[PDB]
Formats: C-alpha cells, sequence, structure tokens
C-alpha cells in the first residue's frame, strides 16, 4: 500500500485543478482513490532560507523515516510472539497508516503555522530526536534482559551434558 | 541581494546545463544564452570549438552555490564580472 | 516488566514519529510549491492511493494533466510507503 | 522576451533596496521619538523632585 | 520557450517582493524593539540620576 501526495496551481482558485484531476483519476478508470489533502499556509520568507529547507528537509526526511521504520522493527523485536498483530500496534493516532493518511490533520497545536518553516522544522527534528535517544535507551535495557534471559535458557537447555 | 554569474562552454551542453539548473533549484532559477560570433580554440588540444556564453541570475549565496555546482559539474569556465 | 511498557511506548513513538514524518512531506510539498510557483499561491494540496494495476497509467495521466506546467515530474509529487512493518 | 526580464531583475533590486530605505527611515525615526517621549518624562520627574524638595524644605 | 521565461520572470518578481517585504518587517520590528529599548535606557537612568541627588 502507498500513497501519492502532489501539488499544482489553480487556474484562479484551487478548486479547478482539483475538479479536473479526481474526476480524470477515477472516472477514466480507478487509476487511483483521490482527494484533497490537509497542508496549511506557513511563515514564507527569501529563497536563502527557501533553497536552506529544499536541502535541509532532505535530510530531515531520511531522518524522520529512520525513526519511524526503528520504532517498527523495535515492535517486531518486542513481538516474539502476536507478530501477526504488528500492524495493529504500529498504528498512528490510533488507527492503521491507510486511514490516517487518507484523513491526515496538521497538529496546529504542536507546529504553529504562525512560526518561521525553520522553527517548525527544527521542532520536529527536536521531537523525534528524543524518540531516537528514548529508543537508544529501552534497546539499551531490553537487548540486555533478553540476552541474558536467553543465556539463562542456553545454560538450562539441552541433555545432562549441557543443562 | 541579488546577483548573477558568468562564463563559457560548448553550445551543446546548455540544454541539459539549464534542465539541470531547474531540475536542483526546483523550478527556479533565471539565466540567458549566447552562442559566441566564433569558434574559439582549446587551450590545452588546440580544437577550435563553437563555444556559447551564459548569464544565470539569482538571490544570495545559497543559490550562487548551487548554480556554481552545476557549472563545476559540466566543466563550465566561469568568470567575474 | 519491559515488554507491556515497550509496546505503549513503540505504539506512542510510531504514531508521533508517522504524525512527524508527514508534516516533512508536506513541508516538502510546500516548500516546493512556493519554489516552483512562485509566492501568490493558490495550489491545491492533494492526495492519490495509486491502484497497483493502473499506478504506470496513471503517472501518463499525471503528466498528460500537468506537462504545460514544465525520477522528475512537471507537477510537485512525493510518496508514503506503508510497508514500514517490513 | 529577454528585454523584460532584463527590466524586471533592473527594478527588482531597485524596489528591494527602496523597501529596505523605507523601513530603517522609519527605524531612525522610531529611534529619534524614543529619546523624546524619554525626555520629556524626565522632565516631569525632575519638576515633581523640586517640589517635593520645597515642600521638604 | 518564451512562456516558460516569462513564468520565470513573473517568478522572480514574486520572490524579489516578499523578500524586500522580509527585510523592511525585520527592520520595522526592530524598530519598535529598540524604540522601547531606548526609551526604557533613557527614562530611568536620569529619574535614577535625579532621585540620587533628591
Amino acid at each position: 500500500t502507498e500513497f501519492w501526495l502532489i501539488s499544482a496551481p489553480g487556474e484562479k482558485t484551487c478548486q479547478q485543478t482539483w475538479e479536473k484531476l479526481h474526476a480524470a483519476t477515477t472516472k477514466n478508470n480507478n487509476l487511483a482513490v483521490s482527494s484533497k489533502f490537509n497542508i496549511p499556509d506557513l511563515k514564507v520568507g527569501t529563497l536563502d532560507v527557501l533553497v536552506g529547507l529544499s536541502d535541509e528537509l532532505a535530510k530531515l526526511d531520511a531522518f524522520v523515516e529512520g525513526v519511524v521504520k526503528k520504532v517498527a522493527q523495535y515492535m517486531a523485536d518486542v513481538l516474539e510472539d502476536s507478530k501477526d498483530k504488528v500492524q495493529e500496534n504500529l498504528l498512528a493516532s490510533g488507527v492503521d497508516l491507510v486511514t490516517y493518511i487518507t484523513r491526515f490533520q496538521w497538529d496546529m497545536a504542536k507546529y504553529p503555522i504562525k512560526q518561521s518553516l525553520k522553527n517548525i522544522s527544527e521542532i520536529i527534528a527536536k521531537g523525534v530526536t528524543q524518540i531516537d535517544n528514548d529508543l537508544k535507551s529501552r534497546a539499551s535495557a531490553y537487548n540486555n534482559l533478553k540476552g541474558n534471559l536467553q543465556n539463562l535458557e542456553r545454560k538450562n537447555a539441552g541433555s545432562l551434558l549441557t543443562r | 541581494r541579488l546577483g548573477f554569474v558568468a562564463g563559457v562552454i560548448n553550445r551543446e551542453r546548455i540544454p541539459t546545463f539549464e534542465r539541470m539548473l531547474w531540475r536542483v533549484c526546483r523550478g527556479n532559477v533565471f539565466l540567458r544564452q549566447a552562442e559566441i560570433e566564433n569558434p574559439l580554440e582549446d587551450p590545452v588540444t588546440g580544437d577550435y570549438v563553437h563555444k556559447s556564453v551564459f548569464i544565470i541570475f539569482f538571490q544570495g549565496d545559497q543559490l550562487k552555490n548551487r548554480v556554481k555546482k552545476i557549472c563545476e559539474g559540466f566543466r563550465a569556465s566561469l568568470y567575474p564580472c | 516488566k519491559q515488554f507491556g511498557p515497550l509496546v505503549r511506548w513503540l505504539k506512542v513513538n510510531f504514531s508521533e514519529a508517522f504524525i512527524a514524518w508527514i508534516h516533512i512531506k508536506a513541508l516538502r510539498v510546500f516548500v516546493e510549491s512556493v519554489l516552483r510557483y512562485g509566492l501568490p499561491v493558490n495550489f491545491q494540496a492533494m492526495l492519490l492511493q495509486p491502484n497497483k494495476k493502473s499506478v504506470k497509467k496513471l503517472r501518463e495521466v499525471l503528466h498528460e494533466l500537468y506537462k504545460h506546467l514544465d525520477e522528475y515530474y512537471p507537477y510537485v509529487y512525493y510518496k508514503i510507503d506503508c510497508n514500514l512493518l517490513e | 522576451s529577454q528585454s523584460q526580464g532584463i527590466q524586471q531583475l533592473l527594478q527588482a533590486e531597485k524596489r528591494a533596496a527602496e523597501k529596505v530605505s523605507e523601513a530603517r527611515k522609519r527605524k531612525n525615526r522610531r529611534l529619534k521619538q524614543a529619546k523624546e517621549e524619554a525626555q520629556a518624562e524626565i522632565e516631569q520627574y525632575r519638576l515633581q523632585r523640586e517640589k517635593e524638595f520645597k515642600a521638604k524644605e | 520557450s518564451d512562456a516558460d521565461v516569462q513564468k520565470q520572470i513573473k517568478h522572480m518578481m514574486a520572490f524579489i517582493e516578499q523578500e524586500a517585504n522580509e527585510k523592511a518587517e525585520e527592520i520595522d520590528a526592530k524598530a519598535e524593539e529598540e524604540f522601547n529599548i531606548e526609551k526604557g535606557r533613557l527614562v530611568q537612568t536620569q529619574r535614577l540620576k535625579i532621585m540620587e541627588y533628591y
């Protein structure tokens, strides 16, 4: 399962381009399930900043993608049993990704739209950096406790020669 | 502050060069190209080649570095103006 | 005693990291739209779920819808992949 | 074509310099006004200390 | 392509206007701050000076 985000100008208003878009993508055939998407206006400025953001947001994209994938791998690492239920535990806003992607909402309380694009980008980075710090701590606890219980089982395992 | 750079290259590189400018500076670079009135000699091989001039316009050092990186990519000869 | 707390923390961390990831994708779209179209902005942010049988035809129809605006695309393009759980 | 872009780039830097200059002129005027309003309050405080000294005397 | 060159010309105009607005807005924001700072510094310094003599 995948989704695409796209953007294009309106002819005189934003509606006109979407009305053409969603019709062609649904009426010629089911090319894609098609809708508007939630992105706010933000405090824009100089090209120097926008170009900085163009590469900084690419480095941040790789970072936040690495964080969310690490969380999903940690869920598979704690689910040594009930592995089939991993999709019911990896939820965003209490729903599966297919739902939250389709129904996405910008968080104006965590990310206030009056702030500069730089400030919002740093706030995202700081938030996922503490998730990455909590993941470093929780792995350092869990992996050692797991390894110790496996070594206790390895001492108990096998015949009268090994147990 | 607004700024610009200028230089020369073999004319056949200009189409890919301009497409790469908008590919890296996402849809946004102003520029002009001009073919030279005669070919000019290669300083190493002595090959006369139909080079073209270019001039490129932007705001700030961040865009300056991108247009420069593309010029380096095509081995274009930049000059101050 | 670790497992219960870990699953709850990982549920929260996955939600927050994925929510934050879409905020980066939304910023990528926004900043690129401003660069691609200038400051008198009137663009619509839009979502598609491509059908796997038709995804190539979808790119061709999206190009046909947007060829006059200019991997690479003449419109702003980004993807979200649900395969995070492998 | 290109003549419009040439004039637009020439006017672009000019308009930018004007907008910066108008804001800098406002900034200098506000900084002068800050001194003037402080001085008017200072004269009232000096007058109060003088009246209070005459009362103590 | 002259129409795409004219799109780039129109885009450059839109970018410089917002850059010019951003610089002017920063200078005006600093002017409001420095008005309050300079007024407060001058008034308090002189008020304290005459109070010490009083």
